[PDB]
């Protein structure tokens, strides 16, 4: 019989683990979290002070 | 070669003497006196601006860019004044293998003058006037080629020499009735002194290709921007006007051709004073949404016509 302890080795990681790099994370079940963060993309203007014709 | 040098120096004077008309005709349109003090009727003022803006005015931008920026007024004149060469006239300077193809290609290449002026200042204030100048030109390049094709299929080939010979009895305004009305709007694709126009004039936003430029580059921009207005006025007087040809007497053609163009030269400054700006978003809705299905329907119509009744060069 096989238990949960043996099942954790076959979990989403690297199959055979180890290696120089282990920075990869298991994939999310239904695609990635929104990278809603970073870059506001707000452009600031000094339209007024003097002579904008408007 | 002497003809090229006899088509830049008197032509730059025509862009110089335009400044009179730009505030004389526009002045009387607004009920105000224009040029008066400087000359007999202010005739010495247009030539005075060449002494004013070049010899004494010195500016170069602050943060700037490298080689580009000063490259742009060279691109302004050196692509808009070259447009005079393929013109059929009474007799053309090196008659092209296909005429209007060089006229359409170099006109789109002349748009780069306002495009490279966006990267003239590294600051974001100048490039808003450039990004607005993209869309106010990019959409109108579609119809400019399509409405040409409907006229070109009606008469001759791409060669500009054949377009003079095709109008012997009547003008091309009458067969191409809705298409002639389109070329009062589609001609204003380039940043010209008009109501439709592009991002070049002040009014609401900062002046495009002028806020970054000095006086000397900025003065060189006007000698190119107002030059395109005459160019479109002559080009309309070839495609839609003609009246007579006469290869024996060039004198009878040269007088008659100028009057037809000058009536159109007043008509764009007539447009400029009369009506407000069309807005960035809503100019994209005049064409594309409303005018592009109309022009293509007439393009569909002009394909059938030579097949319906014989009309092949």
């Amino acid at each position: 019989q096989p238990d949960v302890e043996w099942a954790e080795q076959y979990g989403g990681a690297v199959m055979y683990p180890t290696k120089e790099t282990a920075h990869w994370k298991p994939p999310p079940w239904n695609d990635v979290d929104p990278p809603k963060d970073t870059l506001v993309s707000n452009l600031t203007l000094n339209f007024g002070p003097q002579h904008p014709a408007a | 070669m002497i003809n090229i040098l006899m088509l830049i120096i008197p032509i730059l004077l025509a862009v110089a003497f335009l400044t009179l008309v730009e505030r004389k005709v526009l002045g009387y349109m607004q009920l105000r006196k224009g040029p008066n003090v400087v000359g007999p009727y202010g005739l010495l003022q247009p030539i005075a601006d060449a002494i004013k803006l070049f010899i004494k005015e010195p500016l170069r931008p602050a943060t700037s860019s490298a080689s580009m920026f000063i490259l742009a007024p060279i691109m302004a004149l050196g692509l808009a004044l070259t447009m005079w060469i393929p013109l059929p006239m009474p007799y053309p300077l090196i008659n092209m293998n296909l005429g209007v193809l060089f006229m359409l290609a170099m006109s789109s290449l002349a748009v780069y003058s306002i495009l490279w002026s966006g990267w003239a200042s590294n600051s974001k204030y100048a490039l808003i006037g450039a990004l607005r100048a993209v869309a106010q030109t990019i959409s109108y390049e579609v119809t400019l080629a399509i409405i040409l094709l409907s006229v070109l299929l009606m008469s001759g080939s791409f060669t500009l020499s054949t377009l003079i010979t095709t109008q012997e009895q009547m003008w091309l305004i009458l067969p191409a009735w809705p298409l002639a009305m389109m070329w009062f709007i589609s001609t204003l694709a380039e940043t010209n002194r008009a109501p439709f126009d592009l991002t070049e004039g002040e009014s609401e936003l900062v002046s495009g290709f002028n806020v970054e430029y000095a006086a000397g580059p900025f003065a060189l921009f006007f000698m190119a921007e107002y030059a395109n207005i005459i160019m479109m006025n002559i080009f309309t007087a070839i495609l839609f006007l003609g009246t007579s040809h006469n290869p024996h007497m060039p004198e009878l053609y040269t007088i008659n051709f100028t009057i037809k163009s000058l009536l159109l030269t007043m008509s764009f400054l007539w447009i400029r004073a009369s009506y407000p700006r069309f807005r960035y978003d809503q100019l994209m809705h005049l064409l594309w949404k409303n005018f592009l299905p109309l022009t293509l329907a007439l393009c569909m119509w002009h394909v059938s016509l030579p097949i319906l009744t014989s009309g092949i060069p």
